[PDB]
């Protein structure tokens, strides 16, 4: 009921201290922010890159491989989002995300942020997307434990799928192919 | 690139019963107290004063000596401020602020978000990243972390924030190192300089 | 006019054999032994010493490093321009302005005429730098006190922090500019007591 | 036939130091709190707490009086056009500045490499500075009862020679220029 898609990372929207795989599909962080040019796609205070592809509408559906990472968050996010200072990444600013924070903390990137009570720590999480109803939701992509949802929210011009990782652990935030 | 902020205070931000010294780096509270023509640009019932210097970019911070004071509130707070009235210092009025209240330390100066501090302070510093939302505040006895508030979006410039309630002891500013600056340096050097 | 608080990283390429550098190359031992190094033109070779990465030619500067427990040290600006290799002395001449600590002592200039009558035991020590003014001061990080200012000098030429780690004891620790709650998450409480690595 | 040409000296505002006050009569000058906002022309001691005069010297022999009274804090004497003014540097014969004060109410020096420790009878509350283009002789004295204060190794002068003033502490006496 959801399209599978094909998500890959754009470097030229990865935050200068975010490494971007051969393949776009993985994602990790450096120790120092790299001397990269500042085009006004690149997110320059949040540690956020996007995919190469957006979304006008439809139902999609991507799956993220968390795996051990203590940290991580992914979501969706409007195409008029404020990429070179900080935002709080809301829904009121265009930012639909769930993640993980200190390795324990579940929380809906809302406001106020909302905490899950993830019973089983997911290794894989699907991003669930609905355009014309306003519909994002999250699930666990192994045992199909229901994450969280967002409330239904009118979307305006185009959706873009953002991938912030604040930590630098071994284990790397990749995508998995469609 | 962090600026080591050279924080002097406003005295016509100042409060009618706060007594800043001739340097403007210090104040306190005494039985006497000014009747100053209580402007727009001004606080008047609530006892708070400003910093002249007002921020609108980078990284800022300055340290401020509280020591054998028993009530304080230092912080930052913007430059479109409401001066008139007593309403709440809390980030929603548009004001940052560390407190010191029964002997306990409250962020965002509310009394149930209280600081587990396992120390006195006797000298705090005031951190503020304005393209970041961050406020926040250290010990600079070991330059520790104590509190940092909720990212706030900065619409206009904002200022140092001063609120003195402890009529015991003055508040002192820590100025900027300034070296020998003003000061004749003999053949061999200035040594333990003190004024 | 305007005081910039120093973000100081050591240039592990001027770090003498003897001297062992942290991840961070915020801190610095002096180990057991050597590295077996390259002894590149950058480096010390006999004077156990490294320099801070980024370099000063104009402006107010000033960063603060931990001494406490190290019983030979010395810090201050160096010339980009100072010779690496010898033996030569840590002294204006030779392009290096120093607050040292030798024998139990604190001494300007790297000098023993110089005592400095300090009797407060030193901890956390500010290294003050104007270019403009040819002023390199020190401070007492406890007390924000003044230490000593050397004599004025026309620097001509880019400036460096620079570190002389003399004692096997403890580390020389150098410490970083606030970031506040830089890559860091603040939770809808705020962030409260943040201890990082 | 004359000795001298009396110098009548007014300051400069243009080249004081932002942190220097000129009076409105352009004879009095006096310290603030903190710099004032003024432009960094070339002419202003953006470094030095110095000021110039008006109008400078290229020739002859010159003299004037300053009124330093209680000053305990003071410096004058000439400087050389090209002197630098934006940065540090030690104002000496060296570097074109021949200066003369007092520092800590009590020790007079001349501002040479090293600078030289004076030894003062009787505080001056007036000097005279004397100068010589042809000598190179820049000279000092005590105006109340004409006795010799200093006088700088003479010098071969090159380009114009202008009246500086330097003072670096807040007090209330002020040092003054007097009327020819
Ligand atoms: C450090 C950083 C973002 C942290 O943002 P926040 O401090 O607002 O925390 P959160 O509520 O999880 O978004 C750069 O992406
Ligand atoms: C602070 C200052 C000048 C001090 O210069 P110096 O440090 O060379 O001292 P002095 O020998 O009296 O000239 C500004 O005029």
């Amino acid at each position: 009921l959801f399209q599978p898609a094909d998500v890959i990372l754009d470097p030229n929207t990865a935050n200068p201290i975010l490494l971007v795989s051969d393949d776009q599909r993985s994602l990790q962080r450096a120790d120092e922010r790299q001397n990269l040019p500042d085009n006004p796609e690149r997110f320059d205070w949040h540690y956020c890159v996007l995919g190469c592809k957006s979304f006008t509408s439809g139902r999609h559906y991507w799956e993220v491989e968390v795996g051990d990472r203590k940290e991580w968050h992914i979501g969706v996010c409007q195409e008029n989002v404020e990429r070179k200072c900080w935002v709080k990444m809301t829904p009121e600013n265009g930012f639909w995300t769930v993640g993980l924070t200190d390795g324990s903390k579940y929380r809906a990137l809302s406001d106020p942020r909302t905490k899950l009570t993830v019973a089983n720590p997911p290794q894989r999480v699907g991003v669930f997307l609905d355009y014309e109803t306003g519909e994002v939701s999250f699930y666990n992509a192994m045992d199909g434990s229901h994450i969280y949802t967002f409330p239904h929210t009118f979307f305006s011009g185009p959706l873009w799928p953002v991938f912030r990782i604040l930590t630098l652990e071994p284990t790397a935030l990749t995508i998995c192919p469609a | 690139l962090l600026h080591a902020a050279d924080v002097v205070l406003d005295p016509d931000t100042a409060h009618p019963e706060l007594f800043l010294s001739e340097d403007r780096r210090s104040v306190r509270r005494g039985p006497s107290r000014q009747s100053i023509p209580d402007n727009p640009e001004r606080f008047d019932c609530q006892p708070c004063v400003l910093g002249l210097e007002s921020f609108s970019s980078g990284r800022h911070y300055w340290e401020v000596e509280v020591e054998n004071v028993m009530v304080w509130a230092v912080g930052v707070c913007r430059d479109s401020v409401e001066r008139k009235g007593e309403a709440l210092l809390v980030p929603q009025n548009g004001f940052w602020t560390l407190e010191m209240f029964g002997n306990q330390y409250r962020a965002l100066s509310s009394p149930e978000k209280i600081l587990p501090l396992k120390e006195r302070l006797h000298r705090v510093g005031i951190f503020l990243d304005y393209e970041s939302g961050d406020v926040s505040f250290y010990n600079m006895r070991d330059r520790s972390h104590i509190y940092t508030c909720p990212r706030s979006p900065f619409s206009g410039p904002l200022r140092p924030f001063f609120r003195l309630g402890s009529d015991d002891s003055p508040l002192f500013i820590c100025p900027a190192f300034i070296g020998a600056q003003g000061v004749t340096v003999p053949e061999g050097g200035l040594v333990l300089h003190r004024a």
